[PDB]
């Protein structure tokens, strides 16, 4: 195929605000053989950070030599894999038997556990504060700095909110100045309520990735275990941010006991394999004067979508 | 609030002096430094729909329109114009808000030459709480006893400021006892308008404390300019030492050519880490207010809620 | 509470054109007492040309009802207090989206469609690479079906198998004249409330936002074109993949019941919306199978 | 002119709500006859606003054409438990000591109705009746309003009756007939007893072809409430399906009210009143053939209800707190014993 991936990062390696994309630099940095070669030659990966490029707003897009935009990793990769020249090693390609199971492992890290991903990058409050919000200042430009992750972590509660978590002022005003004692104990009974809620919020998302992961593990053991499929570029692609994140300590603990500590020392074998791989694979380029997102450029971005 | 803005127009009318007690003794130090940004867009209409009746309305981006019915009554016949920034008189508000019922009330009864009355019902329906207080207070030339019976729990109160000798060595104090809680608290002000010379000025020294917590504060405010002010807040504790340096530059204009009046403000808090600004700019009817919150604790500067606020009235 | 001095019998007068509507609407499970019954709230009511029998018009209400016929031991409803399936709206619930079950009568309870999912996929949670196959179904299949009915039909063939509203022959009385006027002001209105049942909304925020709007731009239309169309090529590939996925051991599971009222569903609508062209050209076994399926539900 | 102005509503069940209202008087250009249009909008509920256009054009010296454009949303029965929309428009023409008028109008309406309680709160609104009346109808009315107040005031009155008559026939669905009398008299010297009587009656037919097409909830007759019987909740009374007052096809409501000036001197000449009353009322399904049978059941248990209570008469509103007793009721209605707190513009 003949076409420029987009994606998240910066300059050199995909960022971690979207596993899809540094799932994806895998996905081509592991293209070896004679077949899987064949899917991936001449991809031009793009690291132009703007989501105006995409058919739906996210941004590993496929723009294909016609318009035919692709987006996400898993319609990219089913659509590689679809458009081999058909005629082991560092990448599979599954046969007919084996194309079903492995889009419905591909789809499931999708729906079930890249939304837990995006709950510890944004619902997260120590990841969010920290790590999150001062990360699309390095990826986008001057205006264009507090609306992405905050629109980012809304879209992030709305997707995780069935699973986890005006005299009301003058209520007290009347009453807490004029007690004194509690104006120091107002904040005092909300982060009262603040601690025994955090905990709450970490029980159901903690039984959540206990069970998208056990489920995921217990279906991977249908295909070849030995060797690797697209589906688990985006399983470990969602482990790379949740253990590398300023929280991903606790979440490297509350895996190792359910699922030892063999195989997150496994997965983590592979993890930094994949990320300390050399880029001669990859072909990138530099966004032109369409593709970059500016504040003149947005602005033309802006007037066509509802023009 | 508005319940605290009546209140101020019915004693500038009835020559009562609100300056001189215990919840605008501190005045300079919160209206310089703890001022509400605005957290959203938000646009504002009042009016006044009957002589003692007068209407508001509310919609930002978060909320959807709300309401509030104002009822004022007064037999002070010159109230209305310290609305805008011996008889025995009276008033008489009541609010309700109404997407939700919230009521509130208030009733003041100048009983004397040198003593007044005033009960401050507040019953919201939801989130309930019937909170009704009655503050007697007895002014004089040197005092503002006031005892204020509150109905949260069972709490009462006290006040005092008694005024001493330009060098105005004021003093105040307060002695809450809860009823029911059986929690109590206490204060001391040592707060001192004075004069300087370098451009023009009073101070304010908050010299404050809470001696249950061993609570210590402190106030500088000074006014560099003939419209700029400029205050300086210290807080402190004992036996649990945990300071604060708190700032604001309130600035004034006037344009001309109804006329505009833009007044600036800042506050920059260091336990806090912050950077509050907010610019308010008046008209003859119009008002917009809006105001940004830098955090500083690479890029550390993140205007976490910015807002603007406007306001239409008559 | 001694003071109302008389108090009468409950009053026993009810509206007999209620009771008309709601015995229109009503197709009852054949094969306990008062509160043993439920209701499954469907949106509409198709009637199957083999079978006879009246199936829902949407692929999850008609895997619902599969399923209680399954469960339950029913017979399906042909098109002494037995249980009941209800032709609703969507405004019934808050959350304007219907599957739902009415169980009970004094003790009424009512399960929302978030509520029935939660229950159907626990009952193959137990089972890891069958939960992949009906996560895929409900994901990948679910949005073509919905991209092709909402964009891809059109307005009469939407409101044929999404609307309680009534489907008259043509245009004749008045009365008639009127039914077709909402369901040119209605369709939209029906069509932004099945967009958020199996968080489409949130899979699609571009599609759905473009379905929030006016005079439909050539930059909302050339990316809906291609989003659309990427969830065809990926549904091409997810039915061509279950072919191989249609051995019966016995009793339906949970996966092959919803590979059935999926087909079922997709071979009711009238209009080529390709989904249907390419079920019934090249998945002539998906075709077999779903009847085959279903003919363990009828009598 | 323009008049952009702030108000309040004072609604349906006790709850007031903002306006914002633009006027525009037209000027004498794209006129000859004297043109005002409006644009108030109110709060709607949680996702949509309440817009509602109006076009006052005064052709005659006693007719206006209001041409009314809505697009209003608003919560409804007992729990606000049901979600209304309605679009549409209204062409009503208006026909002129004593006041009278009549009134037609004609409207077409769509109406969107939304069971909008939550399934925990589980049997109410999710009765049969209920469940099947949400969705989304559309429905052409005409109308005749006939109002007759020969009072001298409105709110506030202190001689005189009043006949309020209505129709609306939805053409070949339903014909809905109301009638409100009032009877306001006063015994002392400056009206200081004042003895007020109201007697509200309504019937609705169903024409629509051996009883189908059935009439929607928001069309049937609802009694109960602070601003109708009172000592009764809100859509207390009538027929039920599970706990859902399903409505009724004809009623009658009648109700006494006796006020007294407050005899503590300091507050009498005010718009303080002491309030007795007494109301009642029947609501009925009255098995659709005849006009006299439905009597028979129409008069045969009443949910009457007395009680003391204070009142405030304003010209924008009336203001009422009552200390209520129910003395005949049915056994599954409403009751609300005790206090009562009531505001609005009509009681009954």
């Amino acid at each position: 195929v003949k076409g420029s991936v987009h994606l998240w990062g910066k300059d050199g390696k995909a960022s971690l605000i979207s596993v899809d994309s540094i799932a994806l630099v895998w996905f081509i940095k592991l293209c070896t053989s004679e077949e899987a070669k064949s899917m991936v030659a001449g991809l031009q990966i793009v690291f132009s950070n703007n989501t105006d490029l995409s058919s739906d707003g996210k941004l590993p897009v496929l723009i294909l030599d016609n318009g035919t935009k692709v987006s996400g990793y898993v319609n990219i990769v089913q659509f590689l894999h679809k458009n081999i020249c058909t005629s082991e090693e560092d990448l599979a390609i599954v046969r007919k038997k084996d194309r079903l199971l492995e889009y419905s492992l591909l789809n499931y890290v999708d729906v079930e556990i890249s939304r837990l991903t995006d709950y510890q990058l944004f619902l997260n409050t120590k990841n969010y504060n920290e790590y999150t919000k001062k990360l699309f200042s390095k990826l986008l430009y001057f205006p264009m700095w507090y609306n992405t992750p905050l629109q980012l972590r809304s879209q992030a509660r709305e997707n995780c909110e069935e699973i986890i978590g005006e005299s009301k002022a003058m209520e007290s005003a009347s009453q807490l100045a004029q007690s004194k004692t509690f104006k120091i104990a107002h904040k005092n009974k909300i982060k009262g309520k603040q601690e025994l809620q955090q905990v709450k919020y970490n029980l159901q998302f903690d039984n959540r990735l206990q069970s998208c992961v056990s489920n995921w593990l217990a279906a991977r053991k249908k295909l070849d275990d030995s060797v690797i499929l697209s589906s688990d570029l985006l399983f470990l692609a969602n482990l790379y941010v949740q253990l590398g994140l300023p929280d991903g300590n606790r979440i490297r603990s509350k895996l190792e006991q359910t699922f030892g500590s063999e195989l997150l020392n496994s997965m983590s074998n592979k993890i930094d394999d994949f990320v300390h791989r050399p880029s001669n694979n990859l072909e990138q380029r530099d966004p032109q004067f369409r593709e970059q997102g500016n504040v003149v450029m947005s602005l033309y971005n802006l007037a066509c979508k509802y023009i | 609030p508005y319940m605290d803005q009546v209140l101020r127009a019915f004693y500038q009318s009835t020559h009562w002096s609100t300056q001189n007690s215990y919840e605008d003794i501190t005045a300079t130090s919160r209206t310089l430094l703890d001022f509400r940004i605005p957290s959203a867009i938000h646009l504002q209409i009042s009016n006044k729909s009957t002589p003692n009746t007068f209407n508001s309305l509310d919609f930002s981006t978060r909320s959807r329109i709300n309401g509030s019915l104002s009822y004022l009554y007064s037999d002070a016949q010159q109230l209305e114009k310290f609305m805008r920034n011996f008889v025995k008189k009276s008033l008489y508000y009541g609010r309700m808000y109404y997407p939700s019922s919230d009521l509130e009330a208030m009733i003041i009864k100048r009983l004397s030459p040198q003593t007044q009355f005033m009960l401050k019902g507040v019953s919201s329906f939801k989130e309930s709480l019937n909170v009704l207080t009655c503050y007697f207070q007895r002014d004089s030339h040197r005092n503002l006893q006031e005892w204020i019976f509150s109905t949260s729990d069972l709490l009462c109160g006290y006040r005092v400021l008694h005024n001493f000798l330009n060098s105005s060595l004021s003093l105040g104090a307060e002695f809450w006892l809860g009823l029911v809680s059986l929690s109590p608290g206490c204060s001391t002000t040592l707060r001192y308008y004075t004069h300087s010379t370098n451009t023009g000025r009073p101070l304010t020294l908050t010299l404050s404390w809470n001696p249950l917590f061993g609570h210590i504060s402190s106030t500088y405010s000074a006014k560099t300019g003939t419209n700029s002010t400029f205050c300086a807040k210290y807080d402190f504790n004992l036996y649990s030492i945990e300071s604060n340096l708190s700032f604001g530059c309130e600035f004034w204009q006037k344009k001309h050519h109804s006329i505009f009046t833009s007044v600036w403000k800042l506050s920059t808090s260091l336990r806090d880490k912050t950077l509050k600004l907010l610019w308010e700019g008046k008209w003859r009817g119009f008002l917009i207010s809006a105001g940004t919150e830098l955090v500083f604790t690479n890029i550390p500067v993140f205007p976490a809620k910015f807002g603007i606020q406007f306001q239409y009235s008559t | 509470d001694t003071f109302p001095l008389q108090t009468y019998a409950a009053q026993t007068d009810k509206d007999e054109a209620v009771a008309l509507e709601i015995q229109r609407r009503s197709y009852t499970f054949t094969e306990l007492t008062v509160e043993g019954t439920y209701k499954l709230g469907v949106y509409n009511v198709f009637l199957e040309a083999n079978t006879g029998a009246a199936l829902a018009t949407d692929p999850w209400c008609l895997f619902v009802q599969l399923a209680l016929c399954q469960k339950n031991g029913l017979v399906l409803p042909t098109h002494t207090c037995n249980h009941e399936m209800l032709v609703l709206s969507r405004l019934s619930n808050p959350d304007e989206a219907l599957p739902i079950l009415v169980e009970g009568y004094k003790k009424r309870i009512i399960r929302s469609t978030v509520a029935i999912s939660e229950i159907m996929r626990s009952r193959i949670l137990d089972d890891a690479e069958q939960l992949m196959y009906y996560t895929l179904l409900d994901t990948v299949l679910y949005d073509c079906w919905i991209t092709q009915i909402i964009f891809c039909a059109s307005d009469a063939q939407f409101m044929e198998l999404y609307s309680c509203q009534k489907l008259s022959g043509s245009i004749v009385t008045p009365l008639d004249v009127e039914n077709s006027l909402l369901q040119k002001l209605s369709a939209k209105s029906l069509k932004i409330s099945l967009t958020k049942r199996n968080k489409f909304q949130f899979r699609h925020r571009e599609i759905v936002k473009s379905m929030q709007g006016v005079y439909h731009n050539h930059h909302n239309s050339v990316n809906q074109e291609q989003v659309l169309n990427v969830l065809f090529e990926n549904s091409k590939q997810v039915l061509l993949g279950l072919k191989d996925m249609l051995k019966s051991d016995g009793q339906p599971t949970y996966l092959h019941l919803k590979i059935a009222s999926y087909i079922l569903c997709i071979t009711n609508v009238k209009e080529p919306i390709k989904l249907k062209t390419f079920v019934e050209n090249e998945c002539k076994e998906l075709v077999q199978f779903a009847q085959d399926t279903l003919k363990n539900f009828v009598q | 002119t323009f008049t952009a102005k702030t108000g309040t509503n004072f609604g349906n069940d006790n709850d007031a709500e903002a306006y914002l209202q633009f006027e525009k008087l037209i000027d004498k250009k794209y006129l000859k006859l004297p043109t005002r249009v409006n644009l108030e909008i109110l709060r709607g509920t949680k996702i949509h606003s309440s817009f509602l256009f109006n076009s006052y054009s005064s052709l005659s010296p006693q007719s206006i054409l209001n041409l009314k454009v809505f697009s209003q949303f608003y919560n409804w029965n007992t729990n606000k438990g049901l979600d209304i929309g309605q679009r549409g428009a209204r062409l009503s023409l208006r026909y002129e000591s004593p006041t009278l008028f009549h009134e037609w109008f004609l409207e077409t309406c769509w109406r969107s109705t939304k069971i909008c309680s939550q399934g925990t709160s589980a049997p109410y609104m999710y009765s049969g009746t209920m469940l099947s009346q949400a969705g989304d109808q559309l429905r052409t009315i005409l109308g005749h309003t006939f109002v007759l107040d020969k009072r001298d005031h409105i709110m506030c009155p202190t001689k005189g009756s009043m006949l309020k008559w209505s129709n609306e026939l939805s053409p070949g669905k339903h014909l809905k007939t109301q009638l409100e009398l009032n009877s306001v008299k006063s015994w002392m010297n400056d009206d200081f007893i004042t003895f007020s009587t109201t007697i509200k009656t309504g019937y609705l037919k169903n024409l629509s072809s051996q009883q189908s097409l059935p009439v929607h909830i928001c069309d049937k007759f609802q009694s109960g409430g602070p601003s109708d019987i009172r000592g009764f909740q809100t859509f207390g009374l009538g027929p039920r399906d599970l706990y859902d007052a399903v409505g009724g096809d004809a009623f009658v409501s009648y109700g006494l009210s006796v006020f007294s000036r407050l005899p503590w001197k300091k507050v009498e000449k005010s718009n303080f009143r002491l309030h007795w009353f007494f109301n009642g009322g029947k609501l009925v399904n009255h098995d659709n053939t005849s006009l006299g049978n439905c009597i028979g059941q129409l008069s045969k248990e009443h949910s009457t209800s007395t009680g003391i209570g204070l009142v405030l008469r304003h010209p924008m509103a009336r203001f009422e707190l009552n200390f209520t007793l129910p003395i005949t009721a049915h056994e599954n209605d409403l009751i609300r014993k005790g206090f009562q707190f009531g505001l609005g513009l009509a009681f009954l």
